[PDB]
């Protein structure tokens, strides 16, 4: 009872995660790097933040 | 040359830069590695880093001694100074020994009472402890200020005859307790609890633990070997000044010069024997 | 430190 | 305005020294044993929907903290990994000579896990009695678990309780035996085990703890103090 | 993903000799010790053996040492068990497993509540 | 039919496995060929927080980037001003075994949990002055790997009981639950609307929930060991997961694939803790071996080392602002790096 349970709990999640759709893996990087290239310039730690308005130092 | 001819003097005096050399080098390293790591910031390692600095601090008086040993030519220094690297050698001794004895009765307390030991010794009373070792150095080294000073003879210019030694007064009078006897104390009290409470810890371990008991006899060996000859070549030169005894100068004044060695050496080897064992001493350094 | 006599010590005690 | 954070400030850490030398004063054990282990009626013996439970006890005005897993799952690679800083670990296991095996494979992870390399680990046999009326009745087969029971003799310096038979002293031996060799396989020592014979009901058993703790703490304060 | 697809089983006479193959796949399988479980009828697992990751490090259960040999073949990710002098009791369905982490010695993978890494496993039956 | 289904799960397992091989063209590698490299970046340890008796779990960042929380073993949750290092509240655990705790967005309550399989919610502002505790959340089988506040009033925990629930504080019931793993939770991220969160299960598999729905969207796969750490990428379509195997990976929702795998031959210790930079750029993640390390999301290339702590790093943290990040360590001290 259990076995039989969980193999079909097992199937019929699995077939509705294989009817997503999907995005080809080229515009998923392309995208990723747009919004890493246009967030660049506003993160401290990629680019050093001077004392002057550095609250810890 | 006036005193231990050419030879033996250059000889005692390279032994005593090869020792300055060499502990200054161990005693700095202990007292920068311990002063930067949180590791290691233990309360036997707190104790060992006053015994380090201690240890420094005797060794950038050595010119001084190394000089009068070297020439005894008229004192060109002031008194205070002749006073100052007295009354400071004197203390740093002291203030050894005591952190020694500290250290020899907290591991006591450690190896005989484990689960003891925690409600006993702590932060909080390793800086008391060490507060009131060193007030007391000073305090049993103060007199130093009324034995020692610069004194001339009669007949001749003061500035052709000055000397770094007693003064008559302390001579003619009865300060031969505080100069030798009350000196005395310090090594008898510390020697008798380093020799009980390592000879209990030794017994308690025994029952490898062999080396650590290997480990505290060599200490315990090396305190006596450094500390019995200058106790009783001090004692040799306090009664040197009495009448009608004249033999006895050369023996103080060889009794001295080996003790002046011992005690470079065992300052220099405080810092090898109390660490050295330390596994984490070494890893961490 | 320690304290050493001096080389005339032997016959300062002849005043 | 901001001298107010720095005056609670220094409440607080007022109020944390008082509790540290609590913490500090404290020692901390870990129950670990397997289901058929009789750990419960250990637990029951120590006086003065939850997943871990904790017993108070103090001998020799020493406070010990035993902390029980309870309703939790068999997954322990995670969660055996918060008892790394405890004094030392109790393993119980039971005598059925077989369940004896999977006491020894956990007695080996538990050995050999990173996290566990530096903690002494006090093993107590627990149900003695029933290992003696067992081997006496003689279906005790041993050696069919375990072959090398065939060809192993009791050590001559061996010290058995009186009256005990010499087939109760030669299996029970063989049963710290095979313990010891996993605990001396490391060949490392910066951790000891401590084996013991105890039953489910036996007032001694708070001694063994008080004596291993204590044989722990000077192993500990030997390397802390520069002795060895 | 990570699987384990354990090959042989079936039915042997006692005393015969019968041998198990599981294939890796999904992760470097020259990095992680492997072990070998069994599960009798109405009993929970056993572990068997035990084998480290360049082989020079085997154990074995009492009720196997000198009849079952453990090997492995890190050119193709394959681990086997030869098994030799069956005996009735020796019945079960037979599961390789895992270690959690590489580069580990203690293991975890006796636990019967759903581990992750190891096989479904093939029967082995013994019987006249 | 037990083989019957089997064989089904299998053929769809191949069938998903043929739809992400056709979905992909090119590596994120080669994408990012001509992108300028970060370059090596250094960072110095601005701040040390002492207080702590045991080691250091996890801790989490407030919304205003200057108050955040730390849980250690000796029982004690401490809220540090980071600006000046001192201490706002001092709460004593009822079970000293905590191991999660996490920092309400509004900032009005903390909460905390560990082997004691209860959320304890702690509320810092009342008339009466002091802390109390607000609601336990008791119901779990296991013990509390991660929470995080979804709101003030609803909290979402997982537990290694194989299940996450998303709680009500009102009320103190389970209001959905997520039982579609076969291993311990050990961490969770929830995106930045709230909407969908991720967690890695010990089973090498990262799986994504809706909060509403409360059901996995999307399973994810490719790890070798247990996963340790996951967090959310910035714009909330990736996420990066930690394992033990000592290597991370990035995953990205619509790809539903791996799009980057950061590995050198020099680690083989585990992964303790991931998080992302507000621009992504820069994936910090903590290993067993003492220190940390600063990957470059898309180049893959080790930009930096932290290795200020003296023990494991436990939790990993940048401040919403990213202007610094805060490194916990089993050595009770937490470090912040800027
Ligand atoms: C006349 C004076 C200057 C002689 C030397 C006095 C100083 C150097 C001596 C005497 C008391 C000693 C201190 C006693 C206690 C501690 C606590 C320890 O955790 C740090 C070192 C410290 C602070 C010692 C440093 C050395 C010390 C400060
Ligand atoms: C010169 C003296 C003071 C050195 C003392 C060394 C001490 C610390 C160590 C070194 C050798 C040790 C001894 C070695 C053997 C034994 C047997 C034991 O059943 C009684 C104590 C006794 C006698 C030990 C006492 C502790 C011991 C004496
Ligand atoms: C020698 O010059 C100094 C000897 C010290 C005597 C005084 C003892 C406190």
């Amino acid at each position: 009872t259990a076995s039989i349970a969980q193999a079909r709990k097992l199937v019929e999640q699995l077939k509705m995660e294989a009817n997503i759709d999907r995005i080809k893996v080229s515009k998923a990087a392309a995208d990723l790097m747009a919004y890493c290239e246009a967030h660049a310039k506003e993160d401290p730690l990629l680019t050093p933040v001077p004392a002057s308005e550095n609250p810890f130092r | 040359l006036q005193l231990f001819p050419a030879p033996l003097l250059a000889g005692v005096t390279a032994t005593c830069v090869a020792l300055f050399v060499v502990g200054i080098a161990g005693n700095l390293l202990t007292m920068l590695v311990v002063s930067r790591f949180r590791e290691l910031r233990t309360t036997t390692n707190l104790y060992l880093s006053s015994m380090a600095f201690s240890d420094l601090l005797i060794f950038l008086c050595m010119p001084l001694d190394l000089v009068r040993l070297w020439q005894y030519r008229p004192w060109n220094f002031g008194d205070l100074l002749c006073k100052l690297f007295q009354f400071v050698s004197e203390s740093c001794t002291y203030a050894t020994v005591l952190t020694i004895t500290a250290l020899s009765v907290e591991r006591y307390f450690a190896i005989c009472f484990p689960l003891r030991a925690k409600v006993v010794v702590t932060k909080g009373r390793v800086k008391l402890v060490i507060f009131v070792i060193w007030a007391v150095a000073f305090c049993s080294a103060g007199p130093i200020f009324v034995l020692v000073g610069v004194e001339h003879e009669n007949g001749t210019d003061p500035w052709d005859t000055n000397e770094c030694r007693p003064t008559e007064f302390a001579v003619r009078s009865g300060l031969l307790t505080v100069m030798v006897w009350v000196s005395s104390i310090f090594f008898f009290l510390p020697v008798f609890c380093l020799t009980v409470l390592y000879s209990l810890i030794g017994r308690k371990l025994w029952r490898n633990h062999k080396q650590t008991v290997k480990m505290l006899a060599v200490v315990v060996f090396a305190f006596i070997l450094c500390w019995l000859p200058f106790h009783v070549g001090r004692y040799l030169f306090s009664k040197s000044f009495e009448p009608g005894s004249l033999e006895i100068a050369q023996i103080s004044q060889y009794c001295n010069l080996v003790s002046f060695v011992l005690f470079y050496l065992s300052a220099a080897i405080n810092p090898i024997l109390y660490n050295i064992m330390s596994k984490k001493y070494r890893v961490a350094v | 430190g320690s304290s050493f006599l001096s080389p005339e010590h032997q016959r300062v005690q002849q005043r | 305005e901001d001298k107010a954070a720095v005056e609670r400030s220094k409440m607080i850490e007022k109020q944390l020294q008082k509790d540290k030398q609590v913490y500090r004063r404290t020692l901390r054990l870990l129950l670990l044993g397997a289901d058929n282990s009789g750990k419960s009626t250990i637990v029951k013996q120590m006086r003065i929907t939850s997943g871990i439970f904790e017993t108070k006890f103090q001998v020799d005005k020493v406070n010990f903290h035993m902390f029980d897993v309870g309703a939790q799952r068999d997954e322990r690679r995670k969660w055996i990994q918060c008892f790394n800083d405890v004094t030392a670990i109790i393993f119980v296991v039971d005598s059925s000579d077989n369940r004896l095996q999977e006491a020894l494979n956990d007695f080996k992870s538990i050995w050999n896990n990173r996290w566990l390399r530096t903690i002494s680990v006090i093993l107590f046999l627990n149900k003695q009695d029933l290992l003696a009326e067992k081997v006496l009745a003689g279906k005790s087969k041993i050696e069919d678990y375990f072959p090398e029971f065939a060809r192993y003799t009791t050590p001559e310096d061996a010290t058995p309780e009186p009256g005990e038979d010499p087939r109760v002293t030669r299996a029970k031996y063989f049963i710290r035996k095979e313990f010891v060799d996993i605990s001396t396989a490391s060949g490392d020592g910066r951790h000891i085990c401590y084996p013991h014979f105890t039953c489910s009901v036996d007032t001694e058993n708070a001694r063994r703890i008080f004596n291993d703790c204590k044989d722990i703490i000077l192993q500990m304060n030997l390397r802390e103090y520069n002795l060895v | 993903q990570v699987q384990l697809q354990e090959s042989g089983g079936g039915l042997v006479q006692p005393g015969g000799s019968l041998r198990l193959s599981c294939a890796a796949s999904g992760f470097t399988f020259s990095n992680y010790k492997m072990n070998w479980v069994r599960q009798a009828p109405g009993k929970g697992l056993e572990w068997v053996s035990d084998i480290s990751q360049s082989g020079a490090s085997i154990s074995y259960t009492g009720s196997v040492k000198g009849r079952f040999t453990i090997s492995r073949d890190n050119a193709k990710n394959t681990l086997y068990l030869q098994m030799n002098s069956l005996k009735p009791e020796d019945t079960a369905v037979y599961y390789c497993a895992r270690c959690p982490a590489p580069f580990t010695r203690d293991c975890f993978d006796v636990t019967s509540t759903t581990y992750a890494y190891r096989g479904q496993g093939t029967q082995v039956t013994v019987s006249s | 039919e037990l083989d019957q289904l089997r064989q089904e799960a299998e053929q769809l397992k191949n069938q998903i496995r043929d739809a992400r091989k056709a979905c992909a063209d090119a590596t994120l590698s080669q994408i990012t060929n001509n992108i300028d490299p970060v370059g090596r970046i250094q960072m110095r340890t601005r701040r040390t927080l002492r207080g702590h008796l045991a080691k250091i779990y996890a801790m989490h960042w407030g919304t205003d980037s200057r108050l955040l929380v730390s849980a250690s073993q000796d029982g004690k949750l401490i809220i540090w001003d980071s600006y000046t290092t001192n201490k706002v509240h001092a709460i004593p655990l009822r079970s000293s075994w905590v191991m999660t705790c996490a920092y309400a967005p509004s900032g009005n309550y903390v909460a905390c949990g560990g082997l004691d399989n209860i959320c304890s919610i702690y509320n810092l502002k009342t008339r009466e002055g002091n802390v109390r505790v607000s609601r336990e959340l008791a119901g779990h089988t296991g013990y509390l790997s991660c929470c995080r506040f979804l709101d003030d009033n609803q909290i979402v925990t997982s537990s290694g009981d194989t299940t996450c629930a998303l709680w009500d504080i009102e009320t103190g019931q389970q209001t959905t639950t997520f039982t579609g793993h076969t291993g311990d939770v050990m961490s969770l991220s929830l995106a930045p609307d709230t909407r969908l969160f991720v967690s890695g299960a010990c089973d090498a598999s990262a799986k994504l929930w809706d909060v509403r729905e409360g059901m996995c969207r999307q399973t994810f796969t490719g790890h070798e060991s247990d996963i340790n750490a996951i967090c959310f990428f910035p714009n909330g379509n990736a996420f990066a997961t930690g394992s033990d195997d000592a290597t991370c990976r990035l995953f990205d929702l619509r790809a539903d694939q791996e799009l980057m795998t950061y590995s050198h031959d020099n680690i083989i210790c585990g992964i303790t803790s991931v998080s992302f930079s507000k621009s992504g750029r820069l994936l910090l993640a903590g290993y067993d071996d003492f220190n940390c390390n600063v990957w470059d999301a898309l180049k893959a290339d080790r930009a930096g080392v932290l290795a200020g702590h003296d023990n494991r790093v436990s939790c990993l943290g940048v401040t919403d602002d990213g202007m610094a990040v805060a490194t916990g360590s089993w050595d009770s001290f937490l470090k912040i790096w800027n």
